[PDB]
């Protein structure tokens, strides 16, 4: 990432106000929700057969968790997203099998909904520093592939 | 395709939106040329400012193309006939900017009804900003 | 949309593909593998080794279906509805992949066919892969 | 860009081989024909209303030569293509108003245009090679926008 100095500023403040359990559950659901294509990594996660049934799912909630408290932490070391990620970029290639593409919707799904959750505070140049970190992220989970 | 379900989603969310599409046209195009800057490169013409009088008026003609494809969403392809030969054989606008306009046009309408912007309404709302793109972008060979 | 020349294009250059088909499916793969290792993700269960027998067979298996796509390139539709079946609610491959394989198979035509791949013929041969691609991926969502 | 020495060997080797005036007007031609609104740039070149007119337009082939020109030279600097098409980056951006896509699309048909030339030669490996430089190239053209 190229993020000014400001934009890290920025990227940061909003993080503060983040319930990473909650957005965490949303994202995902909702990644599985608008690109049905991406259910083919959970079937053991049962019924996904509609939004409630997706976004209500205690399996969809606490992997969503999961992945947002990695990202979290991958946001205090923007400096080195590549090294923080390095395991869980193996792990998806070798053992998981996840096409990259599915972090770069997972980014444009999470962009929403900040904006969903924060509205007016979400400023066109707030969401520009968060594209610059979704691609980052993306980036770094598929450096190993 | 959209479905009965997808149509009632978009019919709507956008009826929510009423007056305020032209606002949040521009908002779009702002939030797009901050986040995608490559988009700059169609408008060279344009002052890019904050608040661009410019930018004011071509997010209402944007705006009022997309109302105009909610009140015909049973005939798009026809109802933007126009439009796809104007992109078509004059703006040319690569295909994947569309993609772009589109996200930030979720991300707006995201912003301004959380009550409305539901995983369903969401999911509504993407299938049909790829059916306007898919039209306007028919005609390109 | 492809035109009447594209259809005649299309015919012309497949046409002299014939008994070759299956290996530039094979060849097309494998250079998809190479090109783009991303796209291993969706053959993990298959030996991407070169000359594998899982590719051979699968480049035959492609190829035939690109055979019947020509066949009824008035119809595709209808003729690849089972495919789009398939690939919509079992595969699901991302839509991304579908450009990666359709330039791969340019590249092997361009190599194996010389003669035939002129530049009008190109631009027939992509629209007639963008357009079997759209149809594999018309009932994903 | 990434290239192991023998990816770059291959590179190097096959190039030697590349008449840039040819490949060079046969690659721009192609574009202005496979993807028509590319022509948007080249309103005053004249007749491109066939791909017969587009292939044997002059303005196309000198301009094709003078692409490939640059696009040779930058293989010469395989380890800072970056600093290599700084100016350039600025010019097409600035100046020029030309959309990074575009430099992505020519990518693509360059590589046709080599395996339609060197058929056995370019082989999988050769260009998987070959994919690595375009996207390198293309990602530092647009690297001042
Ligand atoms: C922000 C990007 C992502 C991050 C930081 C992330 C992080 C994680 C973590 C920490 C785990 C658990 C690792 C372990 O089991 O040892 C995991 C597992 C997994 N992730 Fe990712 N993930 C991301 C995106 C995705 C996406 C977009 C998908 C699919 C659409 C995905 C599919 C999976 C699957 C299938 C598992 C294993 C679940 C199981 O336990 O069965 N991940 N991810
Ligand atoms: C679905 C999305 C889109 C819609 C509904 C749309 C609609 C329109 C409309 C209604 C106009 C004005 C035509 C007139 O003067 O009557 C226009 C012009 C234009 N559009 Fe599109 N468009 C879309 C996507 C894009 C994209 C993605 C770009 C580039 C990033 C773009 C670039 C342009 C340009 C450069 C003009 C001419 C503006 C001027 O000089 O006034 N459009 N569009
Ligand atoms: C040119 C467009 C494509 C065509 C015509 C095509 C056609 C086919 C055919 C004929 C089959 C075999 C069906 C059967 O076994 O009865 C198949 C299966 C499959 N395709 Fe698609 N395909 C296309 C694109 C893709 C792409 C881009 C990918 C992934 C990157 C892909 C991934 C798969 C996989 C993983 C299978 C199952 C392989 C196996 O387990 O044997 N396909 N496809
Ligand atoms: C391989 C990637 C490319 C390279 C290395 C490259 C390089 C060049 C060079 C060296 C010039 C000379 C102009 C000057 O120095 O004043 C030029 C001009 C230009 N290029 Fe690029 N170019 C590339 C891709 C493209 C593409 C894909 C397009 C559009 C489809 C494009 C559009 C133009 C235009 C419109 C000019 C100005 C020509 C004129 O002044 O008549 N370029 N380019």
């Amino acid at each position: 990432v190229h993020l000014t100095p400001e934009e890290k500023s920025a990227v940061t403040a909003l993080w503060g106000k983040v319930n990473v359990d909650e957005v965490g559950g949303e994202a995902l659901g909702r990644l599985l929700v608008v690109y049905p294509w991406t259910q083919r990594f959970f079937e053991s996660f049962g019924d996904l057969s509609t939004p409630d049934a997706v976004m209500g799912n205690p399996k969809v909630k606490a992997h969503g968790k999961k992945v947002l408290g990695a990202f979290s932490d991958g946001l205090a070391h923007l400096d080195n997203l590549k090294g923080t990620f390095a395991t869980l970029s193996e792990l998806h290639c070798d053992k998981l099998h996840v096409d990259p593409e599915n972090f770069r919707l997972l980014g444009n799904v999470l962009v929403c909904v900040l904006a969903h959750h924060f509205g007016k505070e979400f400023t066109p140049p707030v969401q520009a520093a968060y594209q610059k970190v979704v691609a980052g992220v993306a980036n770094a989970l598929a450096h190993k592939y | 395709v959209l479905s009965p379900a997808d149509k009632t989603n978009v019919k709507a969310a956008w009826g929510k939106v009423g007056a305020h599409a032209g606002e949040y046209g521009a908002e779009a195009l702002e939030r797009m040329f901050l986040s995608f800057p490559t988009t700059k490169t169609y408008f060279p013409h344009f002052d890019l400012s904050h608040g661009s009088a410019q930018v004011k008026g071509h997010g209402k003609k944007v705006a009022d193309a997309l109302t105009n494809a909610v009140a015909h969403v049973d005939d798009m392809p026809n109802a933007l006939s126009a439009l796809s030969d104007l992109h078509a054989h004059k703006l040319r606008v690569d295909p994947v900017n569309f993609k772009l306009l589109s996200h930030c046009l979720l991300v707006t309408l995201a912003a301004h009804l959380p009550a409305e912007f539901t995983p369903a309404v969401h999911a509504s709302l993407d299938k049909f900003l790829a059916s306007v793109s898919t039209v306007l972008t028919s005609k390109y060979r």
